[PDB]
């Protein structure tokens, strides 16, 4: 389970 | 064609024309063939990108035109002996002969193949180094072809003119790779122009270009060419985000690691499982994936840290950004744990979020 | 258990075990390979019900024998993973430890014994094969046949024993092309003097991986199992009766024309470039091949001239050129009655009988 | 289209 | 000076350097490569008096710019040792330091002063080539160039520019076979007089590795420059008068066979298994070829050969291969007058005229 | 004779021969190759006085038995040229015909009686070799023996059988190190308790490319024969008396250090660039690595961390780098063990819980 960047 | 021989230089000619084809009934599937003097040219496009290529004749008894289906031409030539090929037109027909062999292809009406583009360079580079073909090998696999961001399917050239810079850019939201060329002559009409190339357009661009090329756009479509080859692309229409404005600007750590070292330890660990904890102490490293893998390398030159500092990562992802360094050793510079991180050298950086646990 | 294992060799016999497990499904003792050492050897077992195999390796050290099971495919993927250089196995408990140097694994083991036995059958057939001969036939054989389909009994290559006149005939088909031969002087022991065994095809690819010469084959109807020093092997076999190839073996052709092997190959395969089907025209001094707007052509010329006054002839190229493939000679024999009947392709032993296209 | 030996 | 360059780049440089070192004695400013950065790039030069290269490779830092000399051999040897990442290089009085994470080495340097500077020449005759036909030529025509021939302007490959006719004549002899083509539609800018260059077959093989299309050729008459965007070469060349090619050439043959090049290699190759000459007895419908205890095979002529009686010839198997490596063509022509006397082979560029055997 | 052979399989077996003929010299027998069928096999033989090898392939037909020799390079470079078919054999008069489709060749034979026989022996010893463990150690003793030794019975490998204890003895030494191993449970067939064989470099080589697992080895003092399914192999023995290796092992060591392979192996590379001595020093946490002074201006140095400190008051040591290289090579753990003494004192090298050498240091 990944965070978004953008 | 008109009359020409021609020798298996062909079938390399062929092959690097496959990928810029399209439906067999289309104009788009065949390969636009013409002998002026003692070349022979070949094109094939798809609108999106197009190359058009050329081989030297053995013989060129008639100058002409003609297309063959792109697919079956190199079938063809594939199967044929080390020898010279004839290359015939015969009414609407193509006839490549050899020896005892004898093949027949329809043809299209050449003159409804369309005709590449000639744009007007908004922006135009000479590129003699390898660094600008170097960044985009390194970038383009964290770069996905199929973004929900439009955008972010290709790969940033970013030229700023007036202070000689071509920064290349990749994302996918997961991590963001970056690096700025210096001393580029830049003849652009505007200071500031972006390019952003197709995904597709970037893996071919790898296949045919390294050094001594051109590079030109207008905003709309990008033509690069060398002494062999002039290949197009259109570009990706959309303003690519901000890179700068989420680089952190200060971080708390920063880390010496062995490259090596950690790629082996991650393909390890990636062997049951894609995710990885790593767990950086003073002194040593170690990687953890009812199943477990662990391992662990020493670190001689002792971290800067009281307290051990855990974090979540994608393995192929972290290797991915140590491949894109020349370095022995690269940089790992973090504030939290669940905040993002950077990798670098002792030119391209990855930035990278973390995953939790 | 507690052995130290050279990577190389285990790496490769865990290559070898992974077609015999049911990987799709990791609850399974079935996607488990079962690990025993005895004395100085590791002995490996991976089976599912169609298939089994047994296989081993030396061990470079062996402080405590015993038993265990682990993930197949996990325990390739991290062995793969490791260097060249010797591999700790340890249990502990109901888990696998796999060491080298700082790197550890661990893995969760079934019990050993819940691991199914491999089978103990009464041989109704037994043969000991020393030559190459049955399994150079598998090789060219196993192309005609199809592991999918519309006939059950078709899926597989035959082995018919005939007791009696010590021969063992290997058949294959899949409607179009029938491919067979029969070897001589079998010492064949066995209850029956006719007795058929269908292999299947996916056991007859695992076939071709692990044995040559110098094997052991039995049957008992139901399973059959080859064994040689490194492996014992099963595979359950088709049930059904395979149809009576020798019935559909024309007796006698009208015509039979000796031909070249590579001339006619290469001339297949570049009509083969632009269509599957080829048309075929024999003339007394010369052979031409046309595919069937495009067109592909070309000839080759026959020295010793046919005995003709031209023949025609449809074939699949593909068909056409795995028949040739099976033949060892330089030249080879095609015999045709009608063009729209079956037609032979032999040496100047494998044998294929062909339907034409018409 | 191949009729069937059988 | 101190930069940091690719292992790869340098590596690869390297290894095209060794050719043009006087390895043999490391007492010799030869034996050393010099070292240059400008801007961005490392300039790599190697000579030992005949031939000479200037290479380069782009720089990943360059903090200072400078010179330098290392021994040639040895600074590959380290090269190749060390891992696919940057490489630290850098001077310290007269050593060269090549630093790699905790690799370190130092290697003595000769005052890069001292070492010989590349020729400028002023170009008699000048060409720029784009298409590979005169590097093809070279590759085609070097098997017949012997390196120590009796006759020293043999010892190399003769480029016969006529400025008049547009013509570059490419000419390969030992005394026992001659291979030649004429390139049509050179721009030779040149005085009119013709000018011949006699290049070294060692020249000749480095030639081959470096270039192919896009590069310029001068000459003076004593030293001959390549160059492209990568290299500068240069070798000196061969000072005597070659032969008139012209007037050793039958202007009229009896006969002129058009035979096959695969079947007549193919032929030659197993007859040179057990002799290097061959007896090639050519008849109406077949060719026959024979080692001169016992070699024989033949191939059939279709196309029926315009003779009455059969025609014999002795020949080398090795010339008549590589006679027939320089065609491109599926077919060949050879034409002779007398068994005895010299014949031609050529296609349906390159000629090769060959002295037959008894 | 009448046979036809598969191309593949012949050339394989050739290949394999061309090492026991004497080519220098077509005019022996011994540059010949002796062909056999019986049944459906063609018996291939070659030998040299010191080797021999006896190999067989199967033939696709046998139309007639018969016997033949051929100049065994001659056949190997025929064959070579042929195409991927089928391949007739055959005698006419004194002659073999090889053909295949159009091509055809005529080789002159010897009486192929005159071909000699291998040598049956009364095995003094014996053995059955099922693991891979001796010819494991063959390999990796191998390249410290040296076919031209000034002492004749160094230039092979030793066997030393103990039937008493079950054990078969391997050593080799070029008197620079020493590298040998002891194999367990061997059930040692022998008429004498203890026996030697010393086999020549060359055959050692060969038994390499033909051996593996799954042979018996004889020998009866004089020649020593190695067969299996396939293949009879012989050599003749190294007639004379082996060093007695144990009296020159260091019984006891000051030290022993546990220490990282390919750390080392990669070290000893980069430093053997330049020269071939290294100077080693092993400090606590460290090791380095110097070439030794190769022209006064050269250097190579580089180091490796080591984790588990030593145990030391550091220990400077000057080795031979390919010898070093050899020995790890010789071992399959990850690790090593590296036992001393003095500096100027020979020094060992085995693995970290077979194949062990002992060397010898240079000075300075």
């Amino acid at each position: 389970f990944i965070r978004s960047l953008f | 064609m008109k009359i020409s021989v021609s020798k298996n230089d062909l079938e390399n000619a062929l092959r690097y024309l496959q990928a810029f084809l399209d439906d067999a009934s289309s104009i788009a599937s065949h390969i636009h063939l013409e002998v002026i003097k003692e070349k022979l040219f070949l094109k094939a496009s798809d609108s999106d990108i197009g190359l058009k290529s050329y081989i030297f004749t053995q013989s060129s008894d008639k100058e002409g035109v003609g297309t063959i289906n792109g697919k079956k031409f190199l079938d063809i030539i594939s199967c044929l002996k080390d020898s010279n090929i004839i290359l015939e037109t015969k009414d609407d027909s193509l006839a490549i002969k050899q020896n005892k062999s004898s093949f027949k292809l329809p043809m299209f009406d050449a003159d409804e193949f369309p005709e590449f583009p000639v744009i007007d360079p908004k922006v135009s580079i000479e590129v003699n180094a390898p660094f600008l073909v170097d960044a985009f090998k390194k970038i383009a696999p964290v770069i996905e072809q199929t973004s929900h961001k439009r955008e972010l399917a290709g790969i940033l050239m970013q030229f700023d003119q007036k202070h000689q810079t071509l920064s290349v850019v990749g994302t996918d939201t997961k991590r963001l790779s970056y690096t700025q060329l210096e001393k580029i002559s830049i003849h652009s009409t505007e200071e500031d122009i972006s390019c952003i190339l197709p995904k597709r357009a970037l893996l071919e661009i790898l296949k045919l270009f390294y050094e001594n090329f051109s590079f030109k756009s207008d905003g709309m479509l990008a033509v690069i060419e060398n002494e062999m080859h002039t290949f197009f692309t259109k570009l990706i229409d959309g303003n690519y985000p901000d890179y700068q404005k989420i680089l952190p600007k200060e971080y708390i750590s920063s880390f010496t690691l062995g490259k090596e070292e950690f790629k082996e330890s991650i393909k390890l660990c990636s062997s049951l499982s894609s995710t990885i904890k790593l767990t950086l102490e003073k002194n040593n490293a170690l990687f953890e994936s009812s199943e477990t893998a662990k391992t662990s390398v020493e670190i001689e030159k002792g971290l800067d840290i009281e307290k051990a500092f855990h974090l979540g990562v994608n393995a192929k992802f972290f290797l991915e950004a140590l491949n894109a360094l020349g370095t022995t050793q690269f940089v790992l510079r973090c504030n939290e744990p669940s905040s993002p991180f950077l990798i670098q050298e002792s030119k391209i950086s990855t930035l990278m979020m973390p995953i939790t646990l």
